[PDB]
């Protein structure tokens, strides 16, 4: 919900996909 | 059992009952008259309408089903009973016997199906209704006339210009993009988000974005679209503009669908599959496609030996949506 915590969750998962 | 007309007020009595959904949000029956009719009960609060008898009322189109009646039942406790006309299929169920039988959907019965459902929503949200659960499952389908109705009404909701509204809507695989980020001032575009992505579905033979949570689903849709810049997200919600996200190419449109699909279905994808809420097509645009040229023309039939369903029995409120589109919907010929 935060959107620091979910940016980072997102970046994080798009790092392993890149 | 006595129920109100539902097209002014109004004696109902049925047979034949099977309960084929459960769970929250309520229960979903079937029922005969010599006709088919579908019941949904839901938990009503007594002091307070039901929106969805509301927008049921507020509708008369002939790709969105029709309320026939709807009744009261107590439980003990309100529960609100809808009489609701059955159709056979499900756009959903039809594509699972494709992709079940190893078989790629005739692109003619996806131009069909497609049509009626971007003149569903243009419908809609001409009256101020926004689906917000825009999937397979909620699209019926007469396999033998192909006409396709919208239904389940449930998660519709009237979008009000600063109101802000539940970012956690509509089926995760169809969810707009803004919506994952939490956006709450959206509009009624992420319907034609939800659409384009059963457009891709049906050319795809599997949905386009399959993911597994909110966070993941956002990943799949950077695979195929690639990042989003900065500038998008700001379409989106404003909160995440300053983040660094890592660049992800966008994989070419090109590639990602088969090599028989049809390039101008590909082009409509494309249109309806934007960042920005803003860039995708509005509803009558996407009737107005090239991708849908063979539903106007002079002598196209259905395949199995069948004329074409209604698609150009436009209203006069249809006709006064978007007036530039209307030489493109309706051809020289009608
Ligand atoms: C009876 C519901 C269906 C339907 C399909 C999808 C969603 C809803 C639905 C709704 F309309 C309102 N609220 C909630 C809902 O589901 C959560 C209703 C129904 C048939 N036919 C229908 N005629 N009218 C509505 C429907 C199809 F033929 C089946 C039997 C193959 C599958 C089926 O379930």
């Amino acid at each position: 919900l935060l959107p620091q915590k979910f940016a980072e969750e997102l970046i994080h998962r798009l790092e392993a996909v890149q | 059992v006595v129920a109100t007309l539902g097209q002014p007020e109004r004696e109902v009595a049925y047979t034949d009952i099977k309960v084929i959904g459960n769970g929250s949000f309520g229960v979903v029956y079937q029922a005969r008259l010599r006709e088919l009719v579908a019941i949904k009960k839901v938990l009503q609060d007594k002091r307070f309408k039901n929106r969805e008898l509301q927008i049921m009322r507020k509708l008369d189109h002939c790709n969105i089903v029709r309320l026939r009646y709807f009744f009261y039942s107590s439980g003990e406790e309100l529960y609100l009973n809808l009489v609701l006309e059955y159709v056979p299929e499900t756009v959903y169920r039809v594509a699972r016997h494709f992709t079940k039988a190893k078989l790629t959907i005739p692109i003619l019965y996806v131009k069909v199906y497609m049509y009626q459902l971007f003149r569903s929503l243009a419908y809609i949200h001409s009256q101020g209704v926004c689906h917000r659960d825009i999937k397979p499952q909620n699209l019926l389908v007469d396999p033998d006339t192909a006409v396709l109705k919208l239904c389940d009404f449930g998660s519709a909701k009237q979008l009000v210009r600063g109101e802000p509204n539940v970012s956690y809507i509509c089926s995760r695989y169809y969810r707009a993009p803004e919506l994952i980020f939490g956006a709450t001032d959206y509009t009624s575009s992420i319907d034609v988000w939800s659409a384009g992505c059963v457009l891709a579905e049906l050319l795809l033979g599997q949905p386009i974005f399959p993911g597994d949570s909110g966070v993941d689903q956002l990943v799949e849709i950077i695979k195929v679209l690639g990042t989003p810049t900065r500038e998008q997200i700001r379409e989106m919600n404003p909160n995440y503009t300053e983040f660094k996200f890592p660049q992800i190419k966008a994989h070419p449109w090109t590639k990602v669908f088969k090599s028989r699909t049809p390039p101008e279905a590909i082009a409509l994808c494309s249109s309806l599959l934007e960042y920005t809420p803003s860039s995708r097509l509005s509803p009558l645009e996407a009737c107005a496609h090239s991708f849908f040229d063979e539903l106007r023309c002079l002598g196209t039939q259905l395949p199995n030996n069948r004329p074409l369903p209604p698609l150009f029995n436009f209203s006069a409120g249809e006709l006064s949506i978007q007036p530039s589109l209307n030489a493109i919907l309706i051809p020289p010929h009608l």
